[PDB]
């Protein structure tokens, strides 16, 4: 068996939903920020957010809203897991102490549903009786809100609509009414059912209209004032209430598409909408009032008031002031003026809060020489591309290099003081044949630049078409300095050229230190890239020469220098070349036994491989022979999106599930299987996406004494902007830290009473196992937040073993010295 | 696809057991106890009648193959039985296999077995599965005959004293290399014929077609008689050179 | 000539990896060097003669020598380690099976959560397996282990089915004492929960009634991990063993001993409402309780799910490739 330890060194920073409303006490608005796992409570005053209240939760963050039901003096918050575990909470403050109620609480899931491909949607009536859930293909579940539901019963309504893409309660109906666009083989359409909770199914809705356009993506409940619903598109945003129907299609919005939406005025007269190219627009909904006294929409309008973040929420709160909640760059808080400024527009930056973004890639180095390191992390998306440099100093320290594209893989090259960072730009198809980019980056504003003249693919002879107004993604090799992160050069690849790889090491007897990327040819025909290559630059005088250049059959996903030969992964082969004398590289060796190897790390001889639906496995070269071993296997079907070795016999692997898992090798040769099979001796349920894996420690390091009971340090970065830590531990030093969590879950009171032990269960949509292995390092670190009864509470009958002493009674104060020597890990 | 498991008689002058030295007569007498030894042990260990021929037809495959001389005939015997019955789906272990050769063997016979009888079994199934090619699946003169005996229409007790003579003659014909000469289904059909001449029946008048004097040839086609009455004389040959008599 | 199995050696193959491990045992993806196709190799091991040759590969070379369909998987030959030279005795090499390479199994592509079916990928997958089904049935065969990870299929969109280990024939006049506990717990039918140990063909019906559920929601519909447990969740679903759906459920031994929670009533047709009409009729047929009641393999090709399904439109399922990749 093997044992290891996890914690959180920062937290998730993206945000994943806003909400406002008066959840603290009736009378201050709030705004309740959700990210991954984590609850953020503020009150708006004047000049921004005075922060009141954070909570963790064991659960994925899917549903967050605010509601008051008759009776209630202020806002409930009803939260719903990924793991379909629901509750309401309140907010209750005694003086000085703040604490969270769970006021009803239950798990939803279904034995039987197929889970819907817009994911979970939550809703709740206008007149807040019923919670409408959306979580499977064909089924419609409410819960209704009666004072006696504290456990959050449920039926559902069978739904013949199977397809929906998004649905509202509607204002201003007589009952319950659900407005949803669904998308059948004759399109897509709009759509009204009414809600029965005394005959528990749907009765005819008020109106029936049909043909929205096709890519409808997004439905508005609007007050009273007007009733009704409003459809966001693609090119079109139309509104459908009764026989009313007005359709505005400005050619604005048709050149991004529009993600998010929030109402500004709570007539519903206008509302704010943001679109993936971090523009932000005013809808406006133009009142016509009758002699008859009744008010009807006259007309449609939509104006561009200028640019946010990337947006994933939007929040008006008070003044002029939005927040911005983004998930792929910073969030932030901006400003809308009634008159715009001289360059046109009206929005202006007020603050902005880090977001460590969409982190694809990262390597840690120590620039300082402060014998502890630093993170250059790939952080951010499009034009929200960013490289953060992490210290730490009690906080973390983020400097940011803003890059205006997409990062994906970073390296560093100490012999250049610079480092190399693969991009992505987007490009769009105009007037002249060639692309325009929508805004300078990183690889056009660099100081030097060259282009791949490649002639291996100039043999083309394939046809690939080209419409006007298509994306296309421009992909470059930019070279960084380390001091000053000004961008050196920037290496343009070729047309419909992808860079997936980049490692920077010296080859063979080659006494040059080189950048190596390795590509795939991408064409929107091919299923599988069947075009690659793998080039050898030069850094050298502030010019990158192109050394030499191999072409491959596939996609060169990964690559890692081994032994001063190259290992690279095409497509299913895992191929080592040689650097010969003449500066080219020869092929040795060959494994051919995958499907896609996606990810490559080595340590002596031994090499793990990380496959798109295999799990991992060890290889090994036998220099005796030149050629690659199978050395062991792990034969449970898994989709890996990031490994690392812990030692040789202890291989760790990230799940796209978001779930960890340690492979062991069996070293008992009774039988050659029993070598061959890795065994699955960890699981762990994380919570987060896990892309890259580094060995090192932001400690601070540079002599070593005190060394804790952790042994060995990998980091680990998420899509949510998680930074993580694994390391391990003897087996007596697991044990007690068991034993203690399992004494901690019984005193902590959770939100929402989410178990503990149910949230760190390994969870697939076809699996669900106990964690092994892992020792939850976050719910350790809290025996030193709880109160000293808790604490006492906790430590009775604590004995350890393997120590001097076979068993050894355990004090509060001995816990505190040791859960502060394994807080200073990160 | 599929092996070829049927010589011709003339072949039989050339089997290994003949090229070194063993007589005829002797390689007849030896596949009689060795068959017969097969089915004893069976027998008494209360197996299936197609578990015992399946068994037969294997040793009477491995001697296509392999020399008498070479092979000790009732160590093959038993190692067919042991396969045998995990092909039919009524296994035996080893161990009991042997015990109950022990009862039915002398000292100077079981002396075939060497020191450790079960071992030069259990190692000889490695050379039986190569040697019958690994081709497992044996269909045997018991099912054809059941299969047309059911479509005969008439006297009850007439048809069913055929039966029971012509099974007794099915049993008999494992001790020959009919099993290696013709299909299972015309050894069915001449077990008939020869049950039918013996009791005086005439069989046509129990099918459907009592005016088709060659009756057989709505069950096996393409069978002359004198494939029949070669397969008949052979029968009876066993039990004119023995003292035993036939059933009726 | 083509037939004489045992004597070529594995030398004529490249081994490109192991492709499998387990209760089947050792399985090698390799390749002929002759003829340079993908093949799949058994490692059988006589070498712990225990029991010599191990039954579970005599079953699977008997019985798939016999079978021919294209729903079924081909053993294309058997292949040997080097022997030793005239030392029978002293050779414990094994013997190779060798089948054709199979690109994926459905366990692992659904198990890496990588695949998406339709209602015609969905079509097109049953029918063939059915008609597999159908021809080992009409053969008197019960596959008798009838899971995910046992259906193999090509990237071309053909199924065929695989492990014969624990197959066996039937005699459809006279009942034979078998093995009682043969199917995986969650493929597992309910009489064979209650032990009845003469089951007929229609074990394998419900397995894979199992599967067609199982196609529609990406999830098995039965996931227990004791007897008792799966009978239980198969009672909530289809209605709890009683004498008047399951006319001989007396008879059952364990029908006093294993009793569900409640008598349920039977809620299929509620639950899986999300299911298209043709298909969840042939849902309600395959996971009925009764063995006598449950349909055959012909009358599930007799469906209107899958009677006009042309088979000439394979229609592959929806493969992952660079898309799920990025
Ligand atoms: C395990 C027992 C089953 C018996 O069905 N393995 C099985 N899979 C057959 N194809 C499936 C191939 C799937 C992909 C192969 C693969 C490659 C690399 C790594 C892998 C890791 C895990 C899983 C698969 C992996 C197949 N094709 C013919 N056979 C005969 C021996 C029956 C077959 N057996």
């Amino acid at each position: 068996m093997s044992y290891n330890y996890v914690v959180t060194a920062q937290k998730p920073t993206a945000v994943n939903g806003c909400v406002t409303g008066h959840f603290t006490s009736a009378e201050d608005l709030n705004l309740l920020i959700a990210k991954n796992t984590r609850l953020e409570i503020y009150v708006v005053t004047a000049e921004g957010l005075r922060p009141v209240k954070e909570v963790g939760m064991y659960g994925k963050i899917a549903v967050m809203e605010l509601f008051r039901p008759k009776g209630e003096s202020k806002d409930l918050l009803f939260i719903l897991t990924a793991k379909y575990n629901a509750c309401i909470l309140e907010y209750k403050q005694s003086g000085e102490s703040i604490d969270i109620i769970t006021r009803a609480h239950g798990n939803v899931q279904d034995r039987i549903g197929r889970p819907s491909e817009t994911g979970i949607i939550g809703i709740i009536d206008p007149e807040c009786r019923m919670i409408g859930l959306r979580l499977y293909d064909g089924l419609f579940k409410v819960i209704p809100l009666d004072r006696d539901n504290k456990e959050l019963k449920a039926f559902n309504i069978r739904l013949e609509e199977l397809h929906v893409i998004d649905v509202k309660f509607l204002y201003g109906c007589q009952a319950p009414t659900i407005c949803f666009v669904y998308q059948d083989p004759q399109g897509r359409h709009v759509k009204t059912y009414e809600v029965s909770l005394r005959e528990k199914e749907f009765n005819k809705g008020p109106w029936k209209q049909e043909n929205v356009e096709a890519e409808a993506s997004m439905v508005i409940a609007v007050p009273e004032p007007f009733g009704g619903a409003i459809i966001i598109g693609q090119e079109s945003i139309t509104y459908h209430n009764g026989d009313k129907y007005l359709a505005i299609a400005p050619p604005i919005i048709k050149q991004s598409t529009i993600v998010c939406h929030n109402r500004v005025d709570p007539n519903g007269s206008r509302y704010l909408l943001g679109d993936m190219e971090g523009r932000l627009f005013m809808l406006l909904l133009e009142k016509e009032e009758q002699m008859d006294g009744t008010v009807t929409l006259k007309d449609l309008r939509v104006e561009l008031l200028g640019e946010t973040s990337i947006a994933e929420c939007l929040t008006y709160l008070d003044n002029g002031v939005v927040f911005v909640g983004s998930r792929l760059g910073d969030s932030q808080l901006v400003k809308l003026n009634v008159d715009s400024n001289e360059q046109g527009s009206y929005v202006v930056a007020m603050e902005t809060f880090t977001n460590l973004g969409p982190i694809v890639d990262m390597c840690v180095v120590d620039l300082e020489r402060q014998g502890q390191g630093q993170l250059v992390t790939c952080s951010g998306a499009f034009k929200e591309g960013s490289l953060r440099i992490i210290r730490n100093g009690q906080k973390l320290h983020i400097r940011t290099v803003p890059l205006y594209e997409s990062p994906r893989k970073i390296c560093y090259q100490e012999v250049s003081q610079c480092f190399g960072v693969l991009s992505s730009r987007i490009e769009v198809q105009d007037t002249s044949g060639g692309t325009t980019a929508l805004r300078p980056s990183a690889s056009t504003q660099a100081l030097s630049s060259s282009v791949s003249s490649s002639k291996l693919f100039s043999s083309s002879t394939a046809p690939h078409e080209t419409s006007f107004g298509e994306e296309v993604e421009v992909h470059n090799l930019l070279i960084i300095d380390q001091h000053t992160f000004e961008v050196l050069h920037a290496h343009q690849f070729l047309q419909n050229e992808y860079a997936l790889s980049l490692v920077s090491c010296k080859l063979g007897k080659d006494p040059n230190t080189y950048f190596i990327v390795g590509t795939a040819m991408v064409y929107p025909e091919e299923a599988e890239p069947k075009q690659g290559r793998i080039v050898v630059f030069q850094y050298s005088d502030g010019k990158l020469q192109t050394v030499a250049e191999k072409e491959v059959k596939g996609a060169v996903y990964s690559m890692v220098e081994f032994n001063g030969k190259l290992l690279a992964s095409i497509n299913s082969t895992v191929r080592l070349y040689e650097w010969t004398t003449e500066k080219e590289l020869r092929t040795e060796c060959n494994h051919y036994n995958n499907i896609m190897a996606l990810y490559l790390k080595t340590k002596g001889d031994f090499i793990l491989v990380g496959d798109l639906m295999r799990s991992v496995l060890l290889l090994a070269y036998k220099p005796m022979e030149g050629n690659f071993e199978e050395i062991a296997r792990d034969f449970n079907p898994n989709w890996m999106s990031a490994v690392e070795i812990l030692d040789d016999d202890n291989f760790l692997g990230a799940e796209n599930a978001f779930n960890l898992f340690v492979c062991q090798k069996d070293s008992a040769a009774t039988t050659d299987e029993e070598r061959q099979h890795l065994q699955e001796v960890g699981l762990f349920h994380l919570g987060e996406f896990v892309n890259v894996f580094c060995h090192g420690s932001l400690v601070m390091q540079n002599l070593g004494e005190t060394s804790t009971p952790t042994q060995g340090s990998v980091l680990f970065g998420t899509v949510n902007g998680m930074i993580g830590l694994v390391t391990s531990l003897s087996e007596s030093w697991y044990n007690l830290l068991l034993d203690m969590q399992n004494r901690l879950n019984k005193v902590i009171k959770s939100v929402g009473k989410i178990e503990h032990s149910f949230w760190r269960s390994f969870h697939t949509e076809r699996k669900t196992e106990p964690a092994t292995g892992f020792i939850d390092g976050d719910l350790i670190e809290s025996f030193l937040d709880i109160s000293r009864p808790k604490m006492q509470e906790v430590v009775a009958n604590l004995q350890y073993d393997d120590g001097s002493g076979m068993k050894r009674e355990a004090t509060a104060d001995d816990l505190i010295k040791v859960v502060e020597e394994l807080t200073r890990i990160h | 696809t599929k092996p070829c498991w049927y010589w011709d008689k003339k072949d039989l002058a050339h089997t290994p057991s003949q090229l070194e030295g063993l007589d005829p007569a002797t390689e007849a007498r030896y596949r009689r106890e060795g068959a017969r030894f097969i089915f004893d042990v069976g027998t008494r260990l209360g197996l299936h009648y197609d578990t015992l021929a399946t068994g037969i037809i294997y040793f009477h495959r491995f001697y296509m193959f392999h020399s008498f001389k070479q092979f000790p005939r009732y160590v093959t015997g038993a190692c067919c039985l042991f396969l045998a019955g995990k092909v039919e789906e009524t296994p035996k272990k080893c161990k009991d296999i042997i015990k109950t050769a022990r009862s039915l063997l002398n000292d100077v016979q079981f002396g075939q077995f060497g020191d450790d009888p079960k071992e030069e079994v259990m190692v000889l199934e490695r050379i039986l599965l190569q040697t019958i090619k690994f081709d497992l699946q044996v269909e045997h003169p018991y099912q054809f005959l059941l299969k047309y005996a059911k479509q005969l229409k008439g006297d009850k007790n007439k048809i069913q004293k055929l039966v029971q003579m012509a099974w007794t003659f099915v049993n008999d014909s494992l001790c020959t290399t009919l099993s290696l000469q013709w299909e299972p289904e015309i050894i069915a059909v001449a077990v008939m014929y020869l049950a039918g001449r013996l009791c005086k029946f005439e069989i046509q008048e129990w099918t459907s077609k009592p005016m088709y004097r060659r009756w057989w040839e709505q069950f096996v086609q393409d069978v002359p008689v004198d494939v029949l009455e070669d397969i008949c004389h052979q029968i009876l040959d066993l039990y004119s050179q023995g003292k035993q008599q036939m059933p009726h | 000539t083509e037939s004489d199995w045992g004597k070529r050696c594995v030398d004529k193959f490249d081994i490109i990896g192991i492709i499998g491990e387990g209760t089947y045992g050792q399985v090698y993806k390799a390749k002929d060097k002759d003829t340079g196709e993908l093949v799949a190799l058994k490692k059988v091991r006589l070498d712990n003669e225990k029991e010599g040759f191990p039954i579970t590969a005599i079953r699977e070379i008997k019985i798939l020598r016999q079978l021919i369909h294209r729903s079924v998987v081909n053993m294309k030959e058997i292949v040997t380690d080097k022997q030793d030279a005239l030392d029978f005795k002293k050779d414990k090499g094994a013997f190779y099976l060798v089948f054709e390479y199979m690109d994926h199994d459905l366990m692992g592509l659904l198990e890496s959560g990588l695949v998406h079916f339709s209602e015609d990928h969905i079509k097109s997958f049953m029918k063939q397996l059915m008609e597999g089904l159908e021809y080992c049935h009409k053969k008197n065969f019960l596959h008798r282990d009838i899971k995910c990870s046992n259906i193999l299929l090509n990237n071309s969109g053909q199924i065929k089915l695989a492990d014969f280990g624990l197959a066996r024939l039937y005699n459809s006049e006279e009942s034979r004492p078998y093995t009682n506990k043969v199917i995986t717990l969650w493929y597992r039918p309910p009489e064979l929960l209650l032990g009845e140990e003469r089951y007929t063909p229609a074990i394998d019906v419900w397995s894979c009634g199992c599967i067609l559920g199982e196609l529609f929601t990406k999830k098995p519909i039965f996931q227990a991990n004791l007897e008792l447990a799966q009978l239980e969740l198969i009672s909530r679903l289809c209605g709890s063993p009683c004498p008047a759906v399951w006319p001989d459920v007396i008879r059952l031994p364990y029908f006093n001993t294993m009793k569900p929670k409640k008598q349920y009533r039977r809620r299929l047709r509620e639950e899986f409402s999300f299911i298209p009409s043709a298909a969840l009729d042939l849902l309600d047929h395959m996971l009925t309780l009764d063995p006598s009641k449950r349909c055959t393999a012909e009358q599930t090709l007799q469906s209107d799910f899958l009677k006009d399904v042309e088979l000439s439109k394979m229609a592959p399922p929806d493969l992952p490739h660079w898309q799920d990749c990025h």
